[PDB]
RNA sequence: CAGCCACCCGAGAUUGAGCAAUAACAGGUCUGUGAUGCCCUUAGAUGUCCGGGGCUGCACGCGCGCUACACUGACUGGCUCAGCGUGUGCCUACCCUACGCCGGCAGGCGCGGGUAACCCGUUGAACCCCAUUCGUGAUGGGGAUCGGGGAUUGCAAUUAUUCCCCAUGAACGAGGAAUUCCCAGUAAGUGCGGGUCAUAAGCUUGCGUUGAUUAAGUCCCUGCCCUU
RNA sequence: AGGGCACCACC
């Protein structure tokens, strides 16, 4: 038996957002390759296939902690902002960009709307990552 | 005076690299670009290439340290 | 019914463990010990078990819940946390002599494992950005 | 169960030649550490820091400038990374060559400018004064170099055991007690 | 791959302006007025080059294709808000306006604040601080 | 050619209502305007359009005085002659089509530009 | 019957435990289920502010604070027994709010 | 008229809306905890409010 | 003797502050005060309100600071940890915000909780950690200056309130004479609260987080004190 | 002339 928690998170990470891109059922705003995922950031994501990194990240954090909105999201995805000749401060995330993920997850039926606000993993969804967190455990054994 | 490094290799340093480095004791994105006179990027992409040929072993990996040696 | 549980301490960071009657288990918030980050100081959380033996252990399952603090102080916290969490295992539901023998060994290598360090931040204190540093001083 | 530096690298075959500084280099035995990581009090009073392991006192002298004041975990890593080129390099312990770098780079006579008089240097401070000329020499190696710290840092340690004048430790040491011997 | 081709150019000229082949693609373009980081990759993205590749490596068609993307956004769905001459205040039109056609810009902005007189103009026309900064103590 | 506020002439602006206009204005303007003119703006206003109305043909209105510095020049507002306050003074302004958008204020300069004289004693 | 909480208020952390100890003892005697009393955190008002009056001298700072002590009691009693256990002599500076 | 103009300029907020519950002055002003009173007028009244120096 | 040094045991063998004498200074404050003497002014006012401007004005000199000069780094992802404390108000307008939807962003709309160990909030902080791209090039370092556009506060934003987007891309490659602060959870790095606050931190006052080098001495410099 | 003290002194 292997569940989230036993595996490395970066490579469960990775692992959960190839099943994502594979599957090809997750919609895909048109807009990801234009837009950046904070007002702090000064580029847009490296990777072509950030959306799917993204969406594998928030359904990962909605297993380990659930009830999460797009504020929490928001707080997730914060960074360090700099000012330029003013000071550094923390900046929250995109929230266009958290909104999007977590309706394209709750497409997917990953996740559904909770009782008390935010959104949490489906059965069929700590299912599917639990399976994931099994093939990464298998790979590195 | 400003080193004039090459992003990409003419067949003369591809040859002194597939020559030469696979007999160094340290192997190092730093060092290589250092004697081949080509930048860091490159570097890295080589050395990345004979490692995944067999022609060197990987020592460590690191974000900002990878240490390669010979066989 | 056998089972301890035990804190340990390092600035703000608190973590307690509940160590119990079982077969070897050790886990950190849910995780196992060679998961928790950073994986610089891996060896700092593996030093009781590398110390002692994995035969010590064999009996028991430990899971340890820890919070506050930093990822540094955290680290500590849990290794600090384990090994008295052993120790007081050992003098409860075994021998003296078992506790002792395992408490020479941690102090010899540490004493930090058993015995909480005492520093704490010293308050700031205007005319200055910190507690001892003042601003700068001009005359002309 | 031996305990061994990262889980790589031995204790028990390290030597240190210079008896004077034997009893102010903590490598083996009661000070043999997993890691250069302990969080201890050493600077609570006076000598204690003997007791600190050289490794340590090491990835601590490596936390300068400013800009890197207080990052002991990237200087660990570091460390790390240099011991790791040194074994590749050399072939030898990287405590031995560290050790033997610091006994090499410990200046043993100075001058304390009282017109100047030559003055001998306590075991202590020479080994104070080795390290710090150790992790000078790398730093101002690394600065705008496209070589890495732990490269640089390497470099500077097997130049340092080999006694080389490419090393600036050497230089410094061989300057400061050339300027004692003439104020001697 | 590593080797560099025999078609690889040393230095492009695109809109009049040397671009260094030995660059990465997304930056060597910035080297045009007004094309930044943000634009060149956008710009990149839409005409779906490679992004790993240098300036020296692409090939004719996709350099021209580049150029036109670059000229053209609003016909490859790069966004209004991306653009950095919106809703100009003669035409009204929104556009990217690159190089000479920046220059041009910028000059025919400080000609019409200093043909109408007004506050921003006079500042610019003696050359101080427009943006309402203290004069006192910097930029001298 | 002819004067055009984002390729719009100046007949057309005259014909357009408050709320077209905003969607030509900059956002400050824009947001101006939603928040709306008071009694003192439309005062002037209609003072601007009797000195348009009473001004004899082929010849320049005469000058209405105000010290709102922050109205803002509406399309109307073309061809009058207004005395805009810099705090001492009526300063007399002609609006001219380029204008449009801008503050009254804009075209007052409440200073003087500093010429420089010798430093005095000290000031090292 | 009703459950009744009492939440007492003090600045003076003395004659507050004392009127805590008085209405538990009360309560006691009146032979009721009484939970003990529960300490809220303290809450500590700062104030920080320049000693002179100009701005001349060295920049000394008063640092001012008031510390509120919060008390909350829980009982199992009928209402006039609960208002007659509150009815005994309380301390100054404590403040006392009961709910049914 | 004079009633329309007397006092008419908005005082909602800014400096020009609070002054000292003591004495009238507006620079200074102590706002937290609605205190609304000026520095030099709380170090006065600060023991008879309940403000002490611990420290 | 007073006491000093080291060591054992021990959580701790010098935690940090507050308070603080006699006698003084023509030290600062009458611009904190319905504290106040005297003098001045008092209806064409030095009272008071309203409108506009100024306090910010720029050949220059000085002081406290912020950001940097890069690879012990920047960027793009991923992962994973705090503490202090504030929160809907007599006048008094102005609170902290979860969740859902719209928008690329700043933001907008709806709908709830909290007068608070109850809700924001398990305060998913930054540095740090793991990968990525860059490659010694005033360069993807730095982010000044400047153009265009979009929001929010406000009765009002021009002399840009603040915020967002695209673009522009200056000096600066470690700083002369001189000089500041500091010895342990300290210096330094890093972010977060409070005050100011309609709008709001490059300041200050606190908080945690990462976390050292050097010293356990002296009267050489700068001062202060004592005796002859 | 001698003797103390202080990282708002130095080392
Ligand atoms: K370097
Ligand atoms: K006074
Ligand atoms: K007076
Ligand atoms: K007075
Ligand atoms: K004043
Ligand atoms: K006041
Ligand atoms: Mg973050
Ligand atoms: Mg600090
Ligand atoms: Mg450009
Ligand atoms: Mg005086
Ligand atoms: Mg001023
Ligand atoms: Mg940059
Ligand atoms: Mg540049
Ligand atoms: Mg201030
Ligand atoms: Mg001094
Ligand atoms: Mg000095
Ligand atoms: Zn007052």
């Amino acid at each position: 038996g292997v569940t989230v928690k036993d595996v490395n998170q970066q490579e469960f990470v990775r692992a959960l957002a190839a099943f994502l891109k594979k599957s090809g059922k997750l919609k895909v705003p048109e807009w990801v390759d234009t837009v950046k995922l904070a007002k702090h950031k000064e580029l847009a994501p490296y990777d072509e296939n950030w959306f799917y990194t993204r969406a594998a990240s928030t359904a990962r954090h909605l297993y380990l902690r659930g009830g999460a909105g797009v504020g929490s999201m928001t707080k997730i995805y914060g960074g360090r902002q700099r000012n330029g000749v003013m000071p550094s401060h923390f900046s929250r995330g995109s929230k266009s960009v958290a909104r999007r993920v977590l309706q394209a997850l709750e497409g997917l039926k990953m996740v559904e709307k909770d009782q008390d606000g935010g959104r949490k993993l489906t059965p069929q969804g700590q299912r599917d990552l639990d399976r994931i967190a099994g093939q990464v455990a298998a790979a590195n054994k | 005076d400003k080193l004039n490094n090459l992003v990409l290799f003419d067949k003369a340093t591809y040859d002194k690299l597939c020559k030469e480095v696979p007999n160094y004791k340290l192997i190092t994105p730093a060092v290589v670009s250092e004697r081949l006179k080509i930048r860091g990027s490159l570097a890295r992409a080589a050395l990345q290439e004979l490692l995944s040929k067999g022609l060197i072993k990987l020592v460590s990996k690191h974000r900002a340290q990878v240490i390669y040696t010979r066989n | 019914l056998q089972s301890v549980q035990v804190f340990g301490r390092k600035k703000t960071a608190t973590a307690v463990a509940h160590c119990k009657r079982g077969n070897g288990l050790i886990k950190v918030n849910g995780r196992p010990l060679e998961m928790i980050e950073p994986r610089t100081l891996q060896y700092k959380l593996l030093e009781p078990v590398l110390l002692l033996g994995k035969e010590r252990f064999a009996g028991v399952d430990i899971r340890v819940r820890v919070k506050g603090g930093g990822h540094v102080a955290q680290i500590y916290a849990i290794r600090q946390s384990i090994s008295k969490a052993l120790v007081a295992y050992y003098q409860k539901y075994v021998d003296e002599a078992s506790k002792k023998e395992i408490k020479d060994i941690l102090i010899q290598y540490d004493r930090t494992l058993l015995v909480a360090d005492p520093r704490r931040c010293e308050s700031k204190k205007f005319g200055g950005p910190g507690a001892r540093a003042r601003y700068q001083k001009s005359y002309r | 169960p031996d305990i061994k530096l990262f889980g790589k690298w031995s204790t028990d075959d390290v030597q240190i030649n210079d008896i004077s500084l034997q009893d102010y280099i903590a490598v083996k035995e009661k000070y043999a550490k997993y890691l250069p990581h302990s969080a201890g009090r050493y600077a609570a009073k006076r000598f204690r820091k003997a007791q600190c392991p050289i490794v340590e006192r090491l990835t601590n002298s490596m936390m300068m400038h400013g800009r890197n004041n207080g990052k002991k975990l990237m200087t660990v890593r570091i460390v790390k990374h240099a011991f790791e080129i040194i074994h590749l390099l050399t072939g030898e312990n990287p405590l031995q060559v560290l050790v033997n770098a610091i006994i090499n780079s410990g200046p043993r006579e100075d001058s304390t400018r009282i017109r100047r008089q030559a003055v001998d240097v306590s075991p202590l401070r020479r080994v104070n004064q080795a390290i710090w000329l150790l992790c000078t020499g790398a730093r101002e190696a690394a600065f705008r170099n496209i070589k890495t710290i732990a490269e640089c840092l390497a470099d500077e340690l097997i130049n340092a055991a080999k006694g080389s004048s490419n090393s600036y430790a050497i230089k410094k040491k061989d300057e400061l007690e050339r300027v004692a011997k003439s104020n001697r | 791959s590593l080797v560099i081709p025999e078609k690889f150019q040393h230095i492009l000229r695109v809109l009049n302006t040397n671009i260094d082949g030995r660059r990465k693609i997304a930056f060597a373009i910035t080297a045009i007025k007004g094309v930044g980081r943000r634009y060149a990759h956008v710009v990149l993205r839409k005409a779906d080059i490679d992004l790993t590749k240098r300036a020296g490596e692409l090939t004719e068609d996709e350099v021209e294709r580049v150029i036109t993307i670059m000229q053209n956004p609003r016909q490859y769905k790069i966004p209004d808000w991306f653009l950095n001459r919106q809703k100009d205040v003669k035409d009204g039109k929104y556009s990217q306006v690159l190089a000479n056609g920046l220059d041009n810009k910028l000059r025919e902005d400080l000609e019409r604040l200093k043909k109408i007189r007004a506050h921003r103009g006079l500042r610019h026309f003696w050359g101080l601080r427009v943006r309402g900064q203290h004069t006192k103590t910097t930029g001298r | 050619r002819k004067f055009t506020y984002r390729g719009v002439d100046l007949d057309q602006l005259l014909d357009m209502s408050y709320e077209q206009l905003m969607q030509l204005y900059s956002a400050r303007q824009r947001r101006r305007l939603n928040r709306g003119l008071r009694r003192k703006q439309h005062s002037l206003l209609k003072r601007l359009r009797k000195a348009k109305k009473e001004a004899p043909p082929m010849e320049k209105p005469e000058v209405v005085k105000t010290h709102l510095r922050d109205m803002i020049i509406l399309p109307e507002m073309v061809g009058s002659m207004v005395g805009v306050y810099n705090g001492k003074t009526f300063n007399q302004v002609e609006i001219k089509p380029e204008m449009i958008g801008h503050y009254l204020g804009e075209f007052s300069i409440t200073y003087k530009p500093v010429k420089h004289g010798r430093p005095g004693i000290g000031a090292t | 019957i009703h459950r009744i909480r009492i939440t007492l208020t003090s600045r003076n952390v003395k004659s507050l435990e004392k009127v805590c100890a008085d209405l538990i003892r009360g309560a006691k005697e009146k032979n009721l289920k009484v939970k003990g009393p529960v300490r809220m955190p303290t809450k500590t008002l700062r104030i920080t502010t320049r000693k002179t009056p100009c701005g001349e001298g060295s920049k000394t700072w008063d640092r001012f604070q008031m510390r509120i002590h919060k008390r909350l009691i829980d009982l199992h009693s009928p209402s006039e027994i609960v208002k007659q256990i509150t009815s005994i002599s309380i301390e100054p500076g404590v403040e006392v709010e009961v709910t049914i | 008229g004079h009633q329309q103009l007397y006092w008419s300029h908005p005082r909602k907020f800014g400096q020009g809306s609070r002054s000292c519950r003591v004495c009238s002055n507006r620079h200074g002003l102590i706002r937290k905890y609605g205190l609304n009173m000026c520095r030099q007028c709380f170090r006065q009244y600060a023991k008879d409010i309940g403000f002490i120096k611990l420290d």
